[PDB]
């Protein structure tokens, strides 16, 4: 037909590509880091687009871990360190009313802190849980803190949240965000209904492990989500369709009092408790989480057989982090046992255990002391998915809750997104030509 | 007046008619990852607009050439091409030869410029 | 089936317009290029004008490119030309006919498709 | 000649006459501060030449349009404007317009890039 | 063909076949480093293409103007400029004359621009 090459700038097409994502939306998130956001939701269906989604390979995880750790750090950063506090101290068991689950669990202690000038010492007494101090032989003490023998513990600054907030991930221009509008989406392969954003809906930063918390809904059913379903050292996210509400809870009244520690310093420590002392727990509604954990085995058979019994199972063993379902509530950190909710064959208490100085992340040679809240806590929050692990054992299929890897905490959210390049050159024969 | 990229899965020629809806698109510690993915996006603009200089095709979103098409790098009639194809499906059945066409194209400006310069010094 | 039907009108006196009106069916309008062909009562065929498909471009014979006007409307699909000052040379039936060009996107023509039943224009 | 907004107080007939002095001005921890303003001048000059370019302008700092004026836009007659008023006047009444009026030749000119292509594909 | 400065030691007119060539390898605290070297990269090219704007020879590598070669710039010939010399030594001969010929340039095209804006304002 003699046609020539005609060359168009403005062309609807994109390659996959990876590139760094800008954030948008007192607070460890979105002080001076993040862009403010537009308030239009400028979200535009593409017709008759099918698009190849994967969310194990999706690097806005990659990029979202390293955003919340990094800013993380530089939260923490600008703080009072605690080691002049790296001292023995004598503790002794707290004389207050002690119920049967916490006897051992807190422990009164006193020790000889800095004050605000270097030649001056202050006799100081507090209140720590037993999971932040362990044993020590010295004269005139019996413990000391958890750390001290393997790291600094900062002092997280008061007044600065940690409550997650929505965090928007924006592309550059050039790039586009694409989004899979796809109920009931396996997470993995072609995508009919994509649509194109500027930016994602705004992403809670929600730490937590074994249970997904006050994260997004299934649209109807319960999805079933892994990079390989049959290699069992994968972990299985599942995604809820309808909330379960858990309650949790720390009963004590706790009065915080605090000291200085150095010029322009303060350490903040529980002074004592009002009223008995009980342990921490969070309820989950029984008939609710029964029908749950019905649902999750009704879409498990899809994969495991439809004649194939399916059992959980508390977890097999470890480090507390991982073992446990650990949670932010009102700046404090639960560690609650959730071995009531996953034992069965196909109002329920959780105890939970409140450990001040932690890790965040399996990374070593950091570590945060979190301060105490006075009063009461009490959070109420949405359970909206489970991090599974198949147990590698034949029939009968046991399932166990998951640990924290954190990605999977941020794959729950951001599995429906992709970032695209926008190539805006491209060619086709036309009979158009010059002259 | 389908937005940004409205048109990715409309027919090449539906499509051709959407080019200024997107091609604004392509302008518009924590300070360095913004401005480098600024710079980015300058430096993405900044070298396809390049290109089209160096084709003669500077100041147009619709530049017509004079290289033929040789029937290898696709052999499908333009109503199959235009009418029955998204530039999506396009732009992978001829990736393979974007790097021939390019240089063809470059090629061509290079003779044409010479040509007019030729022209131009007739009196 | 294909159809076109023009509506125009008959006999003006010389130095006055007439204006013709073809209504077409069975097509997508909006597609194909349209045409004006004319054949003198005794004579051949001639090319009178030609318009593209969305409008936009026009062609006339010299012999009338500063007296005719060729327009469409896609939306009624109609095509319509308006004929100023009007010689005795001009007698002849008018055909609509679809074809005779190519939005480069398109496969070649030039040729015309479809002829209408054609409208008698005379002058006095 | 008169400075790089020498011409600012003076008549659009004059102050016209100056576009490249203002044209060739626009151009040219601490590094992030510096950064962001080349930034921001390079990304305000980019939009600037992709809207020109959009508009079929680009390369000229005086471009003439098919869009006609609407009386609407504006009701002084040619010589008021040009011969009395200066352009920050005239940006300010015309304000209220100008998206409209960019608009329109976006419109412009995509109805005539296609044009150009359907003369151009005549054999 | 030669590379991106293959042309460097050819003489002026072997040279000028691969101006697309040079062309196009003009685009491509840690951090601010490598962002000033990028700022500062996409600086220059677009205050070159501002210039070749204003000249109005945007969008060419080669582009022809009005302005009359003055013998006191350089009185060669022709056959000693395009042949039995390089770029390099007539960059050495044509220093203190770079600003004036670009003064013309810029002038030139203004009224060049003006006289279109003439001719099209006839009906
Ligand atoms: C899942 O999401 C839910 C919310 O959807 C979270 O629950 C919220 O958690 C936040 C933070 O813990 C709660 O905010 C706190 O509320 C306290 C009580 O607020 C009452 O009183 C105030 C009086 O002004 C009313 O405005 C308000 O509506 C309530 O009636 C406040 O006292 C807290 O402020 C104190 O602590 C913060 C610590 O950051 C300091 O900055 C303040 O200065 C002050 O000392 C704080 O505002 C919020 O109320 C909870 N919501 C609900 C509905 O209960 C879950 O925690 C979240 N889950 C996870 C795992 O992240
Ligand atoms: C932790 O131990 C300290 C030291 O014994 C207790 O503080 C004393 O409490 C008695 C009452 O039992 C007071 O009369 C003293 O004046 C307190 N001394 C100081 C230095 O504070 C403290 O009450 C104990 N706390 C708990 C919860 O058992
Ligand atoms: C969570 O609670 C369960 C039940 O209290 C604990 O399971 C017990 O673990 C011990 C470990 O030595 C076993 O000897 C018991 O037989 C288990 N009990 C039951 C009923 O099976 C579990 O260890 C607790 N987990 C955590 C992390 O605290
Ligand atoms: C600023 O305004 C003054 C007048 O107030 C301009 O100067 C003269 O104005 C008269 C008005 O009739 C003109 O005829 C003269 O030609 C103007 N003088 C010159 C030297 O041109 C003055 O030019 C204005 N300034 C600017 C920068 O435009
Ligand atoms: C403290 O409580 C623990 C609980 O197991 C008990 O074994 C210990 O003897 C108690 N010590 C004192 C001094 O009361
Ligand atoms: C002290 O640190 C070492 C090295 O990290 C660790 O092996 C040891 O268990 C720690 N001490 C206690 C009492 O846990
Ligand atoms: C929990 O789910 C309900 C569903 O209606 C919703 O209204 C509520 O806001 C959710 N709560 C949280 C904390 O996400
Ligand atoms: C869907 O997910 C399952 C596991 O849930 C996986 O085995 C399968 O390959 C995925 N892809 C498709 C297209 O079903
Ligand atoms: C899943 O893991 C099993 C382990 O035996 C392996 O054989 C299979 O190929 C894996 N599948 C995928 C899709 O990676
Ligand atoms: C949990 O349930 C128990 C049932 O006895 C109740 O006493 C307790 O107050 C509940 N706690 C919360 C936080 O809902
Ligand atoms: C409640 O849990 C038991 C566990 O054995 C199960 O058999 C029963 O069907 C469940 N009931 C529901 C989901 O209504
Ligand atoms: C699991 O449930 C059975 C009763 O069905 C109970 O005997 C057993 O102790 C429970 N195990 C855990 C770990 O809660
Ligand atoms: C704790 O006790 C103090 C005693 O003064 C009281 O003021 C405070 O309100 C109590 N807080 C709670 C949450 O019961
Ligand atoms: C999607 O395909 C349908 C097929 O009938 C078509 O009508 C529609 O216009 C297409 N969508 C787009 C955005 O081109
Ligand atoms: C284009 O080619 C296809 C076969 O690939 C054929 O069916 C179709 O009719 C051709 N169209 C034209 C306009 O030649
Ligand atoms: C001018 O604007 C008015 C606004 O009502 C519109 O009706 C009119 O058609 C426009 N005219 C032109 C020539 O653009
Ligand atoms: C322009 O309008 C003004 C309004 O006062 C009038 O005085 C002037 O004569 C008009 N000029 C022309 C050329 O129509
Ligand atoms: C633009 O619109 C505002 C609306 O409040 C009006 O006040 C203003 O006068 C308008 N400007 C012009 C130049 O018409
Ligand atoms: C260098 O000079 C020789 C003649 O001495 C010539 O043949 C050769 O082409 C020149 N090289 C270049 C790169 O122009
Ligand atoms: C050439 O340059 C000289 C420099 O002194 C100047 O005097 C002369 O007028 C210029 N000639 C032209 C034709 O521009
Ligand atoms: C150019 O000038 C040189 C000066 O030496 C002379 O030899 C040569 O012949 C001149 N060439 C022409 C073509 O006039
Ligand atoms: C430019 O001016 C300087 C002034 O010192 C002079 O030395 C140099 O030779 C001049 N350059 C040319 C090319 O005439």
């Amino acid at each position: 037909e003699n046609l020539w090459v005609t060359v168009y700038y403005g062309v609807p097409v994109w390659k996959d590509a990876e590139t760094t994502l800008f954030c948008a939306s007192h607070n460890v998130w979105a002080t001076h880091a993040c862009v403010s956001t537009d308030p239009n939701p400028q979200e535009i269906h593409l017709e008759n687009v099918t698009e190849e989604f994967n969310m194990w390979k999706n690097n806005m995880v990659e990029q979202m871990h390293e955003d919340i750790i990094s800013l993380w750090d530089q939260s923490l950063k600008p703080c009072v360190k605690l080691t002049p506090l790296c001292v023995g101290l004598q503790c002794t068991n707290v004389t207050n009313n002690i119920t049967d689950d916490m006897r051992g669990e807190l422990k009164n202690c006193s020790f000889n802190a800095t004050t605000e000038l270097r030649n001056k010492r202050q006799k100081v007494y507090s209140l720590f849980y037993r999971l932040d101090i362990v044993p020590m032989v010295d004269l005139w003490t019996n413990y000391r803190l958890i750390s001290c023998n393997t790291s600094a513990i900062t002092q997280a600054c008061p007044k600065v949240s940690f409550e997650p907030i929505p965090i928007h991930y924006c592309a550059p221009a050039g790039f586009a965000i694409l989004k899979c509008k796809d109920k009931k989406f396996n997470g993995t392969g072609p995508c009919q209904n994509v649509s194109t954003v500027q930016c994602t809906h705004g992403i809670k930063p929600v730490v937590s492990t074994q249970l997904l918390l006050n994260g997004s809904l299934a649209e109807e059913e319960v999805i079933i989500r892994s990079e390989n379903i049959t290699n069992n050292a994968k972990n299985i996210l599942v995604q809820l369709n309808t909330s379960v509400q858990i309650n949790c809870t720390r009963p004590n009244n706790n009065t915080v009092k605090s000291i200085r520690i150095g010029p322009g310093q303060a350490f903040y420590y529980t002074g004592d408790i009002i009223g008995d002392i009980r342990q921490a727990h969070c309820n989950v509604s029984k008939a609710t989480w029964n029908e749950t954990l019905g649902k999750v085995v009704k879409q498990l058979r899809k994969h495991f057989g439809n004649n194939t019994i399916i059992r959980f199972a508390q977890s097999s063993g470890g480090d507390l982090e991982v073992t446990t379902h650990s949670f932010n509530c009102g700046g404090e950190f639960f560690y609650c046992n959730t071995s009531g909710l996953f034992n069965s064959t196909w109002s329920i208490t959780l105890p939970c255990r409140i450990k001040q100085i932690i890790n965040m992340w399996q990374r070593i040679g950091q570590a945060m002391y979190a301060p105490p809240i006075q009063g009461v806590i009490r959070c109420v929050s949405n359970i909206t998915g489970l991090i599974l692990t198949r147990d590698g054992g034949s029939t009968t299929e046991t399932f166990r809750p998951g640990g924290g890897d954190m990605r999977d905490n941020w794959r729950s959210e951001l599995y429906k997104y992709k970032v695209v390049k926008i190539e805006p050159l491209g060619v086709a024969p036309t009979r158009c030509k010059r002259r | 007046s389908l937005g940004f990229l409205g048109a990715a899965g409309s027919t090449m020629g539906a499509a051709s008619m959407t080019l200024t809806v997107q091609a604004r698109n392509l302008l518009s510690h924590w300070g360095i990852k913004q401005l480098q993915a600024r710079v980015l996006a300058v430096e993405h603009y900044l070298r396809d607009q390049q290109l089209l200089g160096i084709w003669g095709c500077s100041g147009k979103l619709i530049c017509c050439t004079n290289v033929p098409w040789n029937s290898s790098w696709s052999n499908r009639n333009l109503s199959e091409i235009w009418d029955n194809m998204t530039w999506l499906q396009w732009d992978k059945e001829i990736s393979n030869y974007t790097q021939i066409i390019y240089g063809l194209l470059e090629e061509s400006q290079n003779q044409q410029e010479k040509n007019e310069q030729d022209l131009l010094a007739l009196d | 089936e294909v159809q076109l039907v023009e509506t125009g009108g008959g006999l003006v006196q010389p130095g006055g317009s007439l204006k013709l009106s073809c209504r077409a069916s069975g097509y997508t309008f909006s597609s194909f290029a349209m045409s004006w062909v004319r054949q003198a009562p005794g004579k051949g065929l001639e090319w009178v004008s030609l318009i593209n498909d969305r409008g936009g471009l026009t062609f006339y014979v010299d012999s009338v490119k500063g007296r005719f006007t060729i327009s469409r409307d896609n939306s009624k699909n109609t095509l319509s030309l308006q004929m100023h000052s009007l010689r005795d040379g001009d007698t002849a039936v008018y055909y609509c006919a679809t074809g005779g060009m190519s939005s480069a996107l398109q496969s070649s023509k030039y040729y015309f498709d479809f002829w209408g039943q054609g409208a008698l224009v005379t002058v006095s």
